[PDB]
């Protein structure tokens, strides 16, 4: 059940928007392209 | 004043604020539309992210403004 969080909080690569992306700090992009690896 | 809450699919949720509103109070509005804990709530505005302590109106942020929510993975 432990799941449910990443459910929410990392949606599917291919929904992302490019410019909500862009918005975020480049530490938190990091942080997004190296969950998105481990999937 | 209206604002707008956008995550990193574009889904957006419009909330009623005043520039003396809190970052807190903004989060614990995104929780009450949302279901998310303000703790796990991350909110970006100018490329900084925004801390809980101060207002809207400390960044300068104004009406029809879009901040944009991205929440914290397990484990952080
Ligand atoms: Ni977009
Ligand atoms: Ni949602
Ligand atoms: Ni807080």
């Amino acid at each position: 059940s432990d799941a449910g969080i990443n459910l929410i909080a990392l949606p599917a690569f291919s929904q992302v928007d490019p410019e909500v992306f862009a918005a975020l700090p480049a530490e938190l992009q990091r942080e997004l392209k190296a969950a998105y690896d481990q999937r | 004043m209206q604002i707008f809450v956008k995550t990193l699919t574009g889904k957006t949720i419009t909330l009623e604020v005043e520039p003396s509103d809190t970052i807190e109070n903004v989060k614990a509005k995104i929780q009450d539309k949302e279901g998310i804990p303000p703790d796990q709530q991350r909110l970006i505005f100018a490329g900084k992210q925004l801390e809980d302590g101060r207002t809207l109106s400390d960044y300068n942020i104004q009406k029809e403004s879009t901040l944009h929510l991205v929440l914290r993975l397990r484990g952080g």
